[PDB]
Parts: C-alpha cells; structure tokens; sequence
C-alpha cells in the first residue's frame, strides 16, 4: 500500500509549462522529505528537487528559477511545476521520500516520462561515408520520427552489414549510419548503393559511395 | 566588573545545537573590539550594528547562544535563512540586531573514533519560531499510523549526530558559535560598552 | 561537488563485486548505494554507509573507509545486472550529489575488445554548410563504453552525441557517437580523434581534413 503515484508527463513544446503529480500512499508528504529527481535517457540520475517537512524548498542549479516544489495535504500529493522548459529538461521523473542526510530514499514512484520537443516529421538527409579490409557507410541524419529502413544495392548485399540503431538528438530528430565491410580489391571495381526509405515522409533516396 | 565573555567563549565544554545553551549578560561593561581583535575568529558578521559602534552603545540585556555545528552550516545561523539548523534547531529573527561569531573547533570537538556527543534535529513538523528552543525526542510520526515510542517504519528518531573526526573537511569539521544578541527596551541600560 | 564511481564493474557469477564511490568529504557525508534495473525505478540497497533496507538481500553490504564508500556484493547472481549510484548531500552546495553510475554486469561471456571506425564529414556535407563526423564502436562485451571526442589533443564536448550501447545479433554490443561542428572548425585543426574506453582500454582513431 506504500507507493507513489505520477502523472502529467508528456509531450512539450520549448518554452512551455508542465506541471507533474505525485500521489502518496502509506506515509503523508507534508510531514516528510520529499524529492523530486530525474534521469535523462541514457544518462545518470540527477537530482532535481526537495522539500522538507517544515516547507524549507531546494533546487539544483540546473533547474534555479523555473522549477517549484510544492505540496497538497488535502490529497497528500506532491507537485512540480516546470516554466521555460528546454530540450535538456527531456527525462523520465521519479518521487521519492527520505533525506540524503539520513536513511536515503527509501520509496520511490514508477517515474513519468517528459519530452520537450518541436520536432516535426521531416525527411532524412543522405550523405557517403568513403573509404580510406575497406568499410563503406551511408549516413542518415535529421530525421523524425522512426523508423527508417536502410538496404545497400536493393538489398542484394547483406553479408558484412550493419545498421546501427539511430541516435536520440537533442533537437528531437534522429540520425543513424550503415556500414559495409568490403574488400580493398573491390574498391574501384564494384559500385555499391545505399537506399534509404523514410515511410512517414515518403522519402526514399538511393546514393553512391566511391573512393576520394 | 568586566562582562563574563570569557566563561562563554573559553568555555571547556559547549551545547549541542538542538539544545543550546543561553547566558545573559548585564550590569557590566563589555570591550567588543578585543572581541573582533582576538582568538582569530573564523566568521564574525554583525547585523544592524558594528564593532566599533559597539563598543560605544548601551543596551538593556545581551543574549549570549553557545552552541556547535559544522562549518557548513555556519551559514545557516544568519537572518533569513532556511535548512536543518535553521528550521529545526536555531532560528534568527529578521529583524535581527547583534553580532554572530564561529571558530573552527577541530582540535577541541573531534576525536579520532568520532565525536558522537553533538547532536541536532533533523525531523520537525513546523520550522521553528525564532530564539525557540526544542530539546524533545519524541519519536517522529511521519506516516498516519501512530509510533507509540518505538523506531520503525515512518518512525524515526528526531536528532542525528555529527560524528567529528579529525581527517573531516574544514566544512564537516565542528565549529563553535557564539550569538550576541543586544536587547533594547524601555529600561537603564545597564550593559555598555568602555 | 563529485562523487566518481568506476562506470563498469564486471563479475563472474558467484563472484565478489566491489563497487567504490570517491568524494572528498564521503568521510563526513552519509553515502546511500541505489540499484536501477534496467527499465525500473532505483531501489535503495544501502543508507548510512553500512545499514541493510528491510527486504534487501544480506549479500549487499556498505562500507566506509576514509573518503571511500564501497558497496559489496557477494555471491553475484544474473538478476544483480544493474546500475548503481552512490549518492550524498554535500552541505557545500546544498545540493543532492549522485555518483556517474556504475553498470555492473554479470559475465556470461569472453570479454571482448571494441572495435571502432570513424568517419570524418563527406565533402557533400561540407558543401552544404555542415560537418560531421561519426564513430561507430562495436563487437564489445561488457556492453559499457567511454567516448571522448578530441580536437588535436583538447577535449571537446560540444556537439557530442552518443548512443546507449545495444545488443547485436552475436550477443555483442554496438554504439555510435556523432561530433557535429562547422565546416570552419573542421578545417582549423589539426586532426579530431575519437576515443573508446572499455574496461580500462582506450582505441584511438583520428581524421585530418583532405
Ligand atoms: C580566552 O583566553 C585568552 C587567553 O589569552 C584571552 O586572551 C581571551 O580574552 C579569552 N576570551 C575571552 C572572551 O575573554
């Protein structure tokens, strides 16, 4: 019956507010320390903000100005307003109770996800990565949102390929590169093409990768 | 007929924060530039007055507060102030007229398995008022269920102890504070200064 | 203030795994050790340095020795694979401080060195008022890497981007960074090197402007 509750994540544009809820079950906020603390995709923890019993407020220095830590007892609900969000405010936010200076964070809540973006659909940009075996690559860059399907000579060619999954960028667009593992005796010889297919932008373009 | 500064600032032993220890000061003259040019005091602010000044006014009371934390929470002894020394052990007033002095006590507070005898509060409901003073244990309720005096889940003991060790850094090293605070009222002053 | 934890830690199963957290006033801080399991919340596995949470297994065990707090996991079973954070409260800042994480992954498979490619930025890209330049890392295990990105020998990190490494199809992992910069910067240096550091290993690979 000890839990914490969140809700109010989504979608943002920058420069927008967003106010994010935490519902306690088991203990009552207004007597205890309570922190709000988030974690980037793919990064480390970072703590955001804290309350103590007595109503004495912290903020990291990364969210100073914007951010406020607020409590309701009526509905023994911990809140967090967020003012003039950016791309870097995207992470998913946890609740929890206790104090870093005794005892930790014991409970914690399920986490809700924020994502201040303006990103649109848009097509993808393909450009050749060339060679100095030899490897071969096709650069996707400045795409939204997944996916995208990369096949090298009408999917003739598979032995030595390798998509990797696409990068998350800060400007919400998605970029990612194929490679191809081919013979140095080949370089001159054979000509390879990449073909990219972007679905949500109907977007499919075939280009040639050749030495320099 | 000196003021007893001495028995306050030289004292062998000093009160935890969450209990501190107040002594006040009357019917005597005080020299607060030896004071402020003595002992090599770490932190020495004075708000609404000066030194100098000081030592050339008269006042109806003089509060003294002795108490210990650490370094790092000097700062939290100053009006206006917010965090666990400032809420839940020792509050300032706004209006705050007197002086507030901190020596590093390293060589006297801390021992080498760990100085464990200075406590402060860690868990209050309600800040505190100022000058207000709260030496209870009683077992903080932070969930609904009640504790009935027993440590446990939502159940936790009010006062956390520092632990001073020597190889502490100079912010969790334990400092000694000294609060002067200067009491003017519709009386003869009968604390002044040379 | 800094809490430095290792970013990996590696155990056969079974096996004794340490994991250290540095700070220079840990001595004086209460250090709380947190474990993420992949796609979870953080649990709390230690508070106070040394204390065990209702519920957690006794083979996790704090310690605490000078300006170092190191968490001990004893007979290390597939289900400990997480990431774990030291954490403190430095009064200095009056901040919560959170260590960089520690990925501790059970070995379930020969170690393997990364293997990586860089890709300076294609003379069409240069054309069209851009540059970058792509590493891609891959065929490593365990599956944590550190990218660094150079220019000549100075530091950057402006414009770097990297993936969270991602399982293949032999059961090895892979990542990508991506430097964006202006063509101006691209061709007033030196040379830009990336640096991949696993398991204490660092693969260098730099480009020069043709
Ligand atoms: C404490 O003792 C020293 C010894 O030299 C003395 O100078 C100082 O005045 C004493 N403190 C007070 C407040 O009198």
């Amino acid at each position: 019956e000890v839990q914490l509750v969140e809700s109010g994540g989504g979608l943002v544009q920058p420069g927008g507010s967003l106010r994010l809820s935490c519902a306690a079950s088991g203990f009552t906020v207004s007597s205890n320390y309570m922190n709000w603390v988030r974690q980037a995709p793919g990064k480390g923890l970072e703590w955001v903000s804290v309350i103590y019993s007595g109503g004495s407020t912290y903020y990291a220095d990364s969210v100073k100005g914007r951010f406020t830590i607020s409590r309701h007892n009526s509905k023994n609900t911990l809140y967090l307003q967020m003012n003039s969000l950016r791309a870097e405010d995207t992470a998913v936010y946890y609740c929890a109770r206790g104090t870093a200076m005794a005892y930790g964070m014991d409970v914690w809540g399920q986490g809700t996800t924020v994502t201040v973006s303006s990103a649109s659909t848009k097509g993808p940009s393909v450009f050749p990565l060339a060679p100095s075996t030899a490897a071969l690559g096709c650069l996707v860059k400045d795409y939204f949102p997944e996916p995208v399907t990369v096949s090298w000579n009408s999917g003739a060619l598979t032995s030595g390929v390798h998509t990797f999954p696409a990068v998350l960028q800060s400007s919400g667009l998605y970029s990612l590169s194929s490679v191809v593992t081919v013979p140095s005796s080949s370089l001159g010889t054979q000509t390879y093409i990449c073909n990219v297919n972007h679905k949500p932008s109907n977007t499919k373009v075939d280009k040639k990768v050749e030495p320099k | 007929n000196l003021c007893p500064f001495g028995e306050v600032f030289n004292a062998t032993r000093f009160a935890s924060v969450y209990a501190w220890n107040r002594k006040r000061i009357s019917n005597c003259v005080a020299d607060y530039s030896v004071l402020y040019n003595s002992a090599s005091f770490s932190t020495f602010k004075c708000y609404g007055v000066s030194p100098t000044k000081l030592n050339d006014l008269c006042f109806t009371n003089v509060y003294a507060d002795s108490f210990v934390i650490r370094g790092d929470e000097v700062r939290q002894i100053a009006p206006g102030q917010t965090g666990n020394i400032a809420d839940y052990n020792y509050k300032l007033p706004d209006d705050f007229t007197g002086c507030v002095i901190a020596w590093n006590s390293n060589n006297l507070d801390s021992k080498v398995g760990g100085n464990y005898n200075y406590l402060y509060r860690l868990f209050r409901k309600s800040n505190l008022k100022p000058f207000e003073r709260d030496i209870s244990t009683e077992i903080y309720q932070a969930g609904s269920t009640p504790c009935n005096g027993v440590k446990g889940f939502n159940c936790y003991f009010p006062l956390q102890s520092y632990g001073f060790q020597p190889t502490y850094g100079v912010g969790y090293q334990p400092y000694r504070v000294v609060v002067l605070s200067f009491e003017l009222l519709h009386a003869p002053a009968t604390v002044c200064g040379p | 203030y800094e809490l430095t934890q290792p970013p990996s830690v590696s155990v056969a199963p079974g096996q004794t795994a340490r994991i250290t957290c540095g700070g220079n006033n840990i001595g004086g801080q209460s250090v709380h050790w947190y474990q993420q399991k992949p796609g979870q919340a953080p649990v709390l596995v230690v508070y106070d340095d040394s204390d065990r949470p209702s519920g957690i297994p006794e083979r996790f065990s704090g310690s605490n020795s000078g300006n170092t707090a190191t968490l001990t996991i004893s007979r290390v079973e597939a289900g400990d694979e997480a990431d774990y954070y030291c954490q403190v409260w430095d009064s200095s800042s009056d901040h919560v401080v959170f260590g960089g994480g520690t990925k501790l992954t059970v070995l379930g498979q020969p170690k393997a060195a990364p293997s990586v490619t860089l890709f300076p930025p294609s003379s069409e890209e240069l054309q069209a008022n851009k540059a970058t330049l792509v590493c891609l890392i891959s065929d490593f295990y365990p599956g944590a890497v550190t990218v660094a990105w150079k220019a000549d020998s100075s530091p950057v990190k402006a414009g770097v981007e990297t993936t969270t490494p991602s399982k293949q199809s032999n059961n090895k992992y892979a990542a990508s960074s991506y430097l964006s910069l202006t063509p101006e910067q691209w061709k007033s240096h030196r040379s830009y090197s990336c640096q991949v550091t696993h398991e204490g290993s660092t693969v260098e690979k730099t480009v020069a402007p043709t």
